[PDB]
């Protein structure tokens, strides 16, 4: 059992998803979240008169405010009867020490936790920017269906009509498409990130290989963000105008692994989409004498006396990430 | 017999 | 309601417009815009016999001396019912104090306010160096131009006769263009930003992608600039003579985003245009009593008593920024 | 007989393989590795209800764990009788002495040692990641397969069907076998590392040429890993999206030299690839009673009394370095 401040990271690397579109976090004193209650997009038009003012202004009224937050508490053990992760000697003397083991290894499983819980939250932001459906759902708890209102054009499929795999591989310009499936997504598409299988019908087509450049011509800060997540975001290079990403994420699951993205998918939107992180209340006895009912995260290491007299590294969250405007991004499954 | 015992030519703080 | 002086940002990072080409305030006691009373550029060339001195010499009595400046005054409330934006862990008790939460929620509130100030002021500045024309326009408001005089030799397009899209993607090389919309530009260009696939096309010519240089090479202060927006401006390297850069600013609408810049567009001219920031009155009682009837902007927290028995936060400002040289810019449509 | 301590090189420059790929060290205070033992990749997704917590989570019990360390100790003599390397002009008259001649001896001898091992553990990594087999052998000792478990697809070969030799080399661009062997390999490429007459019927294709982009465009530090190790890894430049690398590495012999890569060969796979370098018992009772059973290298300087009566270095080791996800690269042998 060591403090809270035990909890030194300095390790955020999501996966450009809760970092880049989903910024917009509200942890609550309150379990639910009440999207009444956010104010998010403020009625912004209307001015008063050259002579007095007007009523008074408020948060314009969510229509669907009650939503279960994923409140995800996970431990582990942290007992010192393994040999740890020994980067390279440095001085394993501090390994035969159990104080040094104990710490580190609460370090090791604590990184362990949060990137646990931040791979969970990336496969809700891909549930969530593929179909505006969300599934709150576990054993012995009700599956609640969280819907931003992804809208049918958003929906729109590839293999509807002609397909680009039933297309010519040397002629065909899927720009067109690109275009037309970018017109209802409320703003400027600006990423066309693929999945690997997806880009690779999408490159077959020779038109594309002669529109896109290979060249840096640096236009952001994603090539930034490339070389800090060189893991799973690869950036193609340029098609002209927009930029061209693959991912390639993988979540490795109970007893094999798999990629986080489907067989051929899309979404058309920008970077800068607005993305909520509403956090629930944090159900720890701690948590609410010192005032972290309302937080992201909370870690803790802990002894229990008596039958299981062991030690734990505990760590709770609540998170209810969503998208603010689901018609933002158009959805597609490719050929 | 020198080869076992070597001593430095320099200030003595600095070759002991 | 709290005081006036709590109106502290040091945030002052608009996007290279107000502040390099239209660092030229005046604002007025006075309503409108009086061209004629600014000097602006002054008679500057004759002199007088060795014998005796010529006549007095006034600020040159310009044509058109009446124009509406914008008077926008928005405002919202501070209402402590929210959670607010929590910097990492900063001790959310003062958070549970209303007095924190009230004035830093002033502090959330008045920023939105001037961005938004500064937002529609750089409409107003694309609009004026895209065309020359500005619309002072707003229901129950008459619209009014506002035209500098951007001439017609500033406003030919690419499209006209040959497209760089119907040209050699290979060959061609849209230099002699760039010289030929710089000549008639009343100066140097040092400057080529683009809107993105405006610049796309530009670099798709490969003597662009050889004649440029991606090094720093670091010309002036405006890299330190971009260093400072990295958002939207982003500097793509030399061009060998000439600074390329790519501007893809987006402004936030009342139900969508979309980018400030059109769709293939252009502006010739130099980083030291002159830009006139003419303010008008300000029409609030404080402002005149205490002598803010000639400033730039005006903040205020204020608690109405009765029906709308509430408090708020007031921004009040009149901008009419404009260009004293349409002419400086020569305004291109891309293919 | 000198101390152990004696052991000072702060020379650790392995060519980009056990220092890039492979960092994950695992000494055992046990002879064999013991991949069940390793927990390798963890079980990383289930959670549990928001009632209880589930079971305890183990490391995964690894089908095969069992495999021979190549327990590697040589020696040498650094008997007085020779002139030594004499870096420029620094004092001869220290290697007059005995003492300094014998201390800088064992220090050249035992450097040797080292990048002999490091060069015996860099054939153990060619083999490794180019063929998923790794040859545990040796005279007087059976030749155990260790296999990571490389599939078929990352071993299919470009001379099947068209070679590259049998193509078009102005107009047929090799991209199009890029990605093909790219997409079946569980993740990005971002290192197209060639072995030299590869990497020359590569680029002999002129879309190569014109494709690839010859400029700095530093993208992260394996410019600095070039710059260090400028010998044998020669970073050609950008192909656009990905890095364009060769290693011409060699290995001098019994009685010849010849480079560690095979004619015309590739690996197509990430720069953060696991790699495990996995550390046998080290024999020696030195390192038992001290606690140098578990470690990376052990040195010692130590006199025979007798027949032998002489004084030598002795270097021990016991690497089984592997691949943990064999499947991370395609292994391409080339027209």
């Amino acid at each position: 059992a060591q403090l809270l401040a035990a909890n030194e990271q300095k390790f955020k690397f999501d996966p450009l998803f809760l970092r880049l579109f989903f910024r917009e976090s509200y942890p609550f004193t309150t379990e639910k979240v009440y999207l009444s209650q956010i104010p998010g997009l403020v009625n912004m038009a209307l001015y008063v008169s050259p002579i007095v003012s007007g009523e008074v202004i408020r948060s314009r009224g969510g229509s669907t405010s009650e939503f279960t937050p994923g409140y995800v508490k996970p431990k582990h053990e942290v007992n010192p009867q393994m040999t740890l992760r020994r980067l390279p000697d440095e001085d394993p003397q501090n390994l035969a020490d159990p104080a040094y083991r104990r710490r580190r290894i609460i370090m090791q499983n604590m990184r362990d936790e949060e990137l646990a819980i931040a791979q969970v939250e990336e496969m809700q932001a891909v549930s969530a920017v593929l179909k505006g459906k969300y599934t709150m759902t576990g054993e012995a708890f009700d599956p609640v269906e969280v819907d931003m209102g992804r809208s049918e054009e958003n929906n729109i499929t590839q293999s509807g009509g002609t397909e680009w795999s039933k297309r010519d591989k040397s002629t065909y310009d899927p720009t067109d498409d690109i275009e037309a499936y970018a017109l209802n997504a409320s703003g400027v598409v600006n990423i066309i990130v693929f999945d690997p299988k997806g880009w690779a019908l999408f490159r077959s087509f020779k038109a594309v290989k002669e529109k896109l450049d290979t060249r840096r011509g640096s236009n952001s800060e994603l090539e930034t963000a490339v070389k800090d997540l060189g893991k799973a975001v690869s950036y193609k290079g340029m098609y002209g105008d927009v930029a061209i990403v693959v991912y390639s994420g993988q979540y490795v699951e109970n007893g094999v692994k798999k990629n986080f993205l489907p067989d051929n998918t899309m979404v058309l939107g920008n970077t800068q989409a607005r993305g909520l992180r509403t956090y629930g209340c944090i159900q720890d006895a701690d948590a609410q004498r010192e005032g972290i009912n309302a937080s992201a995260r909370y870690p803790k290491n802990w002894v229990t006396t008596g039958d299981p007299a062991r030690e734990f590294t505990m760590i709770q969250s609540a998170p209810l990430m969503l998208l603010a405007d689901p018609d933002e991004f158009v959805s597609v499954q490719l050929a | 017999q020198l080869r076992s015992w070597n001593p430095p030519s320099e200030s003595v703080d600095a070759a002991l």
